[PDB]
């Protein structure tokens, strides 16, 4: 009669402790300790969850609600498991800039999430501008633009917010500082008043794709040009042509599921700003590179020996939570991620949980984390990363380049090839580690000439609407036809990874493509154009 | 509010179908019923009873 | 310690019907110890292959590992391998009840032969459910594998299959927190474990204490004590009545040669014996025997005689009047002599059972199955093997056999005893302590008469390689009982006045049945009037029934004999118009009596006799429209008595008796559900085909 | 059986005042009287607490959430033990300054937690200004900038806020003003409003360390100047160079734990500056520079005879108290401090204090209070100040100097020299209390040579990233060699403690190292090196 539950959360105690799971039985879900031969042909997830919290993740839902669905149906499905937090994590995206003076620089830019290392929890990015010349004539910005010493400029920027986190926004917008250089703060960009009553859920855009981007400036009369920037300041960009984005975690209120009804309304009570200091201290974070080279974080409850509330969490190994947390699997019992096995991925630590994990390797006395992964305990704050193993780094744990190997066999496949162009069908990830392609012609005895011999001149890959890249030879040539002086000839073609770029010009000004670190990518003679 | 709900509740959700003739003779049975039962006796002794035909009282033999 | 042992004891304080009684009665014991691997001096003589033990799911196996197990043999002893967490740790508990539960059906149960039957229906039941959900839940594959339903002899050949889906489920409905998953992925499985773990457990157990003749002595004996102060006042009147009470008092035929002296006797030493129809087998040996010693109007001294030679037996006139002991079907003498043993023993159970010395107690009786019908009971037993019961038939019988009464004095026994062969059931019979009882030296029990009995479950059991009935009983107020009769009787009268067309109340189905079989022969008649109704042309009910109810007469089923009634008796007036029959029709009354009990010695069903009753009143009403003032039948018309002396011999002999049977035999025929009856009776007799159609077109 | 817990506090009394404890059972947790032998082998600790007061403590957590863990979790694991309060102490960090007139000296500045003796509640830190001469040209602080006698300078100033305490601040931030000399208040910071709605973690900064500092300055148009200074007011700060950051107590709102849905929801009602007086009038505070020579204040319940409610505590001695509050223990029964004897420590009073300890030591006729330690009853009101006995101090208790023989013993490790610098390996702790140090070469004749002849210069240690401290004299050797006029001459090196540096230009604007009182630190010939 009695069928304790101390937590107060639906789910009886014996059932929290060793699993259970819902299944809909035709028409009605009810409760039931999982069976292992029954179960197993219908494919439920086994879930286990601590009988003393009244929700595991401690983020504002309940264990019972949320896996049963009744529930803000925005969280992502991934997050429907009970021990994944849900909570948001939203960063800025800026589309484009202009520039003039307080002969308008009009500059399209491509952004990317960032995370640098002693790595802390608050979200920042980074964009990184286009420095090819978009027009032929427009070389050196100083005089596009009539900028003088004593001149000043005026920044107009398009920005668009995204959501990579696991639950929805609902009234506040966060505010968000621009910063030059080291500690040059440029702006803070102002919290729009009574504006932002539209939603943000998981993997959305606001506004959407569909929508013209959130004007910077104001266009009002707030400030004529909030962002003045001085000259020297116009220098310190000219080197580095990179911006830093920092935002806060002052989020809206929290929308909430009301059990007499099914009304989800949203309380003026609960506010995320109460609630993730909670999340932030009692569980390991993972942060994967996997999907689209792009940063996705992840957040799971584990146990802190220190306490004994914490205590009651069920143990959770690494291995479950990567399957749980991403979508691994075991076709054939071997963890991998789409095919790719998890041997092809790197293990990195920071310094706390590198000391941590090196004593629960002694006891099981192994030196490849590979085979022992699923005997390998997580401890509340370690923070892990799982980068792919094939790729170039930087400082700020972005992807930057890859072996040249690699590269090589991304290009074995030639669809077609003639005098005009290319139209290849490259695998979306490579094509965003690529900044350029330097193209050459030979005599027929060895000489070498670069037709592109420009560092700003290398942007000529378009991308056709079928997903086909198209190479345009004509782009920046004459607006000619490929001429050969020889069928026998060999053809060049050449790609500039990231690393290996220049950004501005070199001490003497050099154009040429000399000093760039070229890996071979294509040789084939005239009579097979 | 959630108190007013039950009371007009259970009076427009009949659980279940009595059925298409049954009701007609249940709702003679209860009518008779109203009526102090010591006149149905007095009524039997002194002779004939009622009969509840169902189509048109105006053609019965 | 303190805590373990307290923890095994709330596991143990779970288990239903305390199954330990049963157990310590097989020499189970009961041992909590640590390292079952490094078990105990009880166990261990069986490490061998065995070894290997599979759990509710089926994947681990290790002696050392699991810590739950039984000895499995020979007074086995269960070992469950004590610590403290099987008060909270449901799935550390499950295999705890998953053992037990395994040893009762495995080593108790299999012991009485139950399950049998009653359980393998379960399981057809499963295999044929629509969602495929809930046989996945009970059985392996071996199980699965099976293209066909479930027989008995597949439980009896593999047996090892059935203890495994059984104790499973035992163990679901035992813990608390998996009782509801059963209920939603095997309803009638909870169902049967819902009935059984709280009725029929205790009634299970005492069978198996009812084996070991000691006990049963301990019982008989302390019984004993309890009537020794009765026993020990007994008069020697009481004793003789008694005695006379057990054995049937055969007439003798030097007693009764001696009571005629007349010209009869003389009369009868020159008759032919072997030509009545309404003597019976029995009667004629009595008859043969005087006529050692020793179709016109000598066979009407022959029904005086008839009331004369049966034997002097109490019990019997009891059923045959249902209680009504002034009914003049007899001798007045005669009816003297019996009032006042009855009565006199009447006062001789003054004893009342009711005592603080004992709780419920359980009776057994052999009863004939041709006794209650022998329309089922000729077809009860299987034609070709005598020992297998054919389940068709039995589920007719099952269908509506609810409840009971007994208006004579019940002869019970105290244990169980081997059946005669004719003996097919056993009753289990509950009292209650204020009914009025008296005791038997002879090891058996008269139990006080007008008592009423509800059936609480009718299932076939087996017994030393023989099938029989199990029926249990609890014994209550006759007035309880009674009280469903009549509402039984206004749910019936109501519905039919509205499809006829009568007054709302008239008491038309009246039946006043005081038998054993009673429930059913109520409920059958919402079937015999169902085939009544669909099979005769409409108009001819209602104005068939209009004449019944003109008058007061009205249908009665009854279930004592005929003769003792009410109405019958009246108006016949003379003592020796007395007849008994499957059915019978008074024109002076206008009624139709049905005797469900007895069985046509011709008909095939009920209806059939009833048809023909209703044959003899039908015909009656057409003879009276022709004239009104003049009581008279169609025949002795002389457009109807020659046709009997020319196609009256082209049908069954029995109709060929005379006239007013005749009509009733071939108005069933013209009218039979078999179309090739209806035909039959065409070009057999095309004269009275449209003859009958002629006295029906009168509307 | 209904079992009496007046104060309503979830522990029955018996439990409460014989001594209790938790201990997690598989994967539930409940309450249980102390047994002596079987708890002692799992490492649980035994606590006490008192059976008549909602929190032990007086703050606003009670004697059983705190235990169990039902509790923000982000109160510092130290605090979780029943007795000590958990509560905030804020104070202004100031990393760096900025200098013109209403041509800039940007000098980074260093910050330390002080204290003073007639000690009170109220925190104040001290900041010192660099004075090594970063720019050769900046001679003379008076010039470099173009002040007039009749001219006022502007301040820039970046500070940070640092939490050191055990308690969570959530929405607000205390109120600060900066003060030059003894009363001349400089300016005031204002309070921002409804804007830190951020958290300050126990050991965290705000902003963390990775974000631009708070601008101490507008930078908007509030007041052109609000930080204006008079002539002899940085005349004053020229001769001082030491400036305090008073702040008062008023943080914001607490936050409480909700057992309906288990919450950690910000109440509006409770406000710290009701709680905050209480504590401080019920415990014994004790101050410690164990972990870093920091002062590190913990609050300790003790009994006071005057008071009924009061004597209900349970006896608390002074080493149990050390045990629970800062990490000591007992390996061999001998108390320590990671391998520092407690011997090695001071023990200061105030005279109240003082007066109840020599009482203390009278009743027990004992002369070396370290022997009796565990024997010494504690009382309310009692202040006690725990520094390393090994180190010199100043007036405002900060680490200032030392004896040399600790200061050479750290030396004799020289893990490599040679003609380019050192790369020394010391014990983190003692570089803080050496402003810097002069090199000299001695001619094989006693001549001597010394090369950073110029005061500001000694600043010539740097640390690699690796820890290692290394000396590069090629800075201020005009990035010359280091020249040696024979291989038998020896190379001395002193080193300069802080109690012992000049700050300003002596009497005769001396620039030689001459008065300065000199420690030997190194002395290696020339082929040696």
């Amino acid at each position: 009669p009695t069928v304790p539950d101390r937590d107060n959360d639906g789910i009886p105690d014996s059932l929290e402790v060793e699993g259970y799971t819902v299944d809909v039985k035709n028409k009605r879900t009810f409760l039931s300790p999982w069976i292992s031969n029954i179960h197993e042909k219908k494919g439920l997830t086994k879930y286990k969850s601590s009988p003393e919290k009244w929700s595991t993740a401690s983020d504002p839902y309940s264990d019972f609600e949320k896996v049963t669905g009744r529930i803000d149906k925005n969280v992502s499905p991934e997050a429907r498991h009970p021990l994944v937090a849900a909570y948001p994590i939203v960063h800025v995206d800026m589309e484009n800039i202009i520039l003039s003076k307080n002969r308008t620089i009009s500059k399209n830019t491509s952004t990317s999430r960032t995370h640098t290392s002693g790595f802390s929890n608050s979200n920042s990015s980074t964009v990184a501008i286009d420095h090819s010349l978009s027009l032929a004539g427009e070389r050196t910005w100083a005089e596009t633009m009539g900028l003088n010493t004593a001149d000043t400029a005026r920044l107009n920027a398009n920005i668009r917010y995204v959501n990579t986190g696991t639950a929805p926004i609902y009234n506040v917008l966060p505010t968000t500082s621009l910063v030059l250089g080291k500690n040059q703060t440029l702006a803070t960009i102002k919290a729009k008043e009574n504006q932002l009553s539209q939603i943000l859920a998981p993997n959305n855009y606001y506004p959407s794709k569909n929508l013209a981007p959130i004007a910077l400036n104001a266009q009002d009369d707030f400030s004529s040009t909030p962002i003045t920037m001085n000259y020297n300041q116009f220098l310190e960009l000219e080197k580095t042509k990179q911006l830093r984005l920092d935002t806060d975690q002052v989020y809206g209120n929290i929308a909430t599921y009301n059990f007499e009804n099914g009304r989800v309304r949203v309380d003026t009570g609960s506010n995320w700003s109460e609630v993730l200091p909670q999340i932030q201290e009692t569980t390991a974070r993972i942060i994967f590179n996997g999907k689209d080279l792009n940063l996705v974080e992840r957040r799971i409850a584990a146990v802190n020996p220190s306490d004994p509330l914490e205590t009651t969490k069920p143990d959770m190994t690494l291995k479950e939570a990567l399957k749980i947390a991403f979508g691994f699997n075991e076709p054939n019992g071997n963890l991998q991620y789409q095919g790719k096995d998890i041997t092809e991925f790197d293990f990195n630590f920071d310094q706390q949980t590198s000391q941590n994990i090196k004593n629960q390797l002694a006891e099981l006395n192994a030196t490849n984390i590979y085979t022992v992964l699923d005997k390998i305990k997580l401890n509340a704050k370690m923070n892990i990363l799982i980068r792919d193993k094939r790729f170039h780094y930087d400082r700020n744990n972005i992807a930057v380049g890859a072996d040249e190997s690699v590269v090589k066999e991304a290009h074995r496949e030639v669809i077609n090839s003639s005098t005009e162009g290319l139209l290849l069908n490259i695998d979306k990830d490579i094509r965003k580690i690529l900044s350029g392609y330097i193209v050459e012609i030979e005599d027929t005895e060895g000489l070498k000439e670069v037709i592109n011999d420009r560092y700003d001149m290398l942007n000529i890959s378009s991308l056709r609407q079928d997903g086909k890249t198209f190479i345009d030879f004509k782009k920046y040539n004459d607006k000619l036809p490929l001429y050969i002086s020889n069928p026998n000839y060999k053809v060049n073609v050449y790609a500039v990874t990231k690393e290996n770029t220049i950004i501005n010009p070199s001490e003497n000004g050099d154009t040429s493509t000399n000093g760039i670190k070229k890996i071979l990518i294509f040789s084939k003679k005239g009579y097979e154009i | 509010q959630e108190e007013h709900l039950k009371e007009i509740m259970k009076h427009i959700v009949k659980i279940e179908v009595k059925g298409e003739e049954a009701v007609k003779k249940e709702a003679a049975e209860k009518l008779l019923e109203k009526v102090p039962s010591d006149v149905l006796e007095m009524y039997k002794a002194i002779g004939g009873k009622i009969y509840i035909v169902d189509g048109d009282i105006t053609k019965h033999i | 310690e303190a805590v373990k042992k307290e923890a095994a004891e709330k596991l143990l304080e779970k288990v239903p019907s305390d199954v330990l009684e049963m157990y310590k009665a097989i020499g189970g014991k009961i041992y909590i110890v640590d390292g079952d691997i490094t078990k105990h001096i009880s166990l261990e003589a069986l490490s061998e292959d065995k070894k290997k033990i599979k759990d509710i799911y089926g994947k681990d196996a290790l002696l050392h590992e699991h810590y739950v197990y039984a000895k499995e043999g020979y007074e086995p002893v269960l070992v469950i391998q004590s610590s403290e967490d099987y008060v909270e740790n449901t799935e550390k508990a499950l295999n705890v009840y998953y053992e037990i539960g395994k040893i009762l059906s495995r080593d108790i149960l299999s012991k009485i032969n139950q399950p049998y039957q009653k359980f393998l229906d379960v399981l057809n039941t499963i295999k044929n459910a629509s969602d495929s959900d809930g046989q996945d839940l009970l059985f392996t594959n071996q199980l699965k594998e099976h293209p066909t339903d479930f027989s008995v002899e597949f439980l009896e050949q593999n047996s090892n299959e059935v203890q495994e889906v059984f104790a499973k489920a035992f163990a679901y409905y035992i813990e608390p927190q998996h009782r509801d998953v059963l209920q939603l992925y095997a309803p009638e499985a909870f169902n049967y474990m819902d009935k059984f773990n709280e009725q029929e457990i205790n009634l299970s157990l005492e069978e198996l204490k009812d084996q070991r003749m000691l006990a049963r002595y301990e019982k008989w004996e302390k019984i004993k004590q309890h009537y020794q102060h009765w026993s020990d006042s007994l008069s020697e009147e009481g004793r003789g009545l008694l005695k006379k009470l057990q054995i049937p008092i055969e007439p003798k035929k030097d007693d009764i040669i001696h009571s005629l002296s007349q010209e009869e006797k003389e009369l009868l030493k020159r008759i032919q014996i072997d030509s009545s129809d309404f003597l019976s087998t029995e009667e004629k040996e009595f008859l043969k025997k005087l006529q050692i010693d020793i179709s016109e109007k000598e066979k009407e001294f022959l029904k005086k005689l008839k009331l004369d030679i049966q034997p002097y037996d109490i019990n019997q006139r009891l059923q045959d009047t249902g209680g009504l002991i002034d009914s003049p079907s007899i001798n007045l003498d005669v009816r003297k002599q019996y009032k006042r043993d009855i009565q006199n023993i009447d006062a001789l159970l003054h004893q009342s059972i009711g005592s603080t010395l004992y709780n419920k107690i359980y009776l057994y009786e052999n009863m004939n199955i041709n006794n209650l019908t022998a329309t089922l009971g000729a077809d009860l037993v299987d034609s070709t093997d005598n020992t297998k019961i054919n389940r068709g038939i039995f589920n007719e019988f099952k269908k509506n056999f609810k409840y009971s009464i007994s208006s004579n004095y019940m002869i019970v026994d105290i244990n169980e005893r081997p059946a005669l062969d004719n003996e097919r059931l056993k009753w289990r019979i509950q009292l209650s302590p204020d009914t009025r009882a008296g005791y038997l030296e002879n090891g058996k029990l008269i139990l006080q008469r007008n008592i009423g009995l509800e059936i609480k479950d009718v299932q076939i059991i087996k017994q030393s390689e023989k099938e029989y009935i199990r029926i249990d009983a609890k014994v209550v107020p006759k007035s309880k009982i009674d009280t469903k009769i009549q509402e039984a009787q206004l749910n019936i009268n109501q519905e039919w006045n509205k499809a006829l067309g009568l007054p709302k109340y008239t008491k038309l189905i009246t039946f006043n049945v005081h038998n054993r079989y009673a429930s059913n022969i109520v409920e059958s008649a919402y079937l015999i009037l169902n085939e009544w109704k669909n099979n005769i042309q409409s108009d001819l009910i209602k104005k068939v029934t209009n004449y019944l109810v003109d008058g007061n007469g009205r249908f009665v089923f009854t279930d004592i004999t005929l003769p003792n009634i009410a109405e019958q008796y009246t108006h016949q007036d003379e003592i020796y118009e007395q007849v008994h029959s499957k059915g019978l029709y008074v024109p002076e009354s206008r009624s139709i009596l049905l005797h469900g009990p007895s069985k046509g010695v011709e008909l095939r069903n009920d209806s059939e006799g009833f048809i023909h009753e209703f044959g003899h009143a039908v015909d009656d009403y057409a003879g009276y429209l022709l004239d009104k003032n003049q009581s008279d039948l169609v025949t002795n018309s002389k457009k109807f008595i020659d046709i009997f002396k020319e196609e009256g011999s082209n049908l069954t002999s029995y109709g060929r008796t005379n006239e007013a049977e005749f009509f009733a035999e071939a108005f069933r025929l013209m009218h039979s559900t078999d179309h090739a009856e209806r035909l039959k009776v065409q070009k057999n007799a095309p004269k009275t085909f449209q003859f009958i159609n002629d006295q029906i077109k009168f509307i």
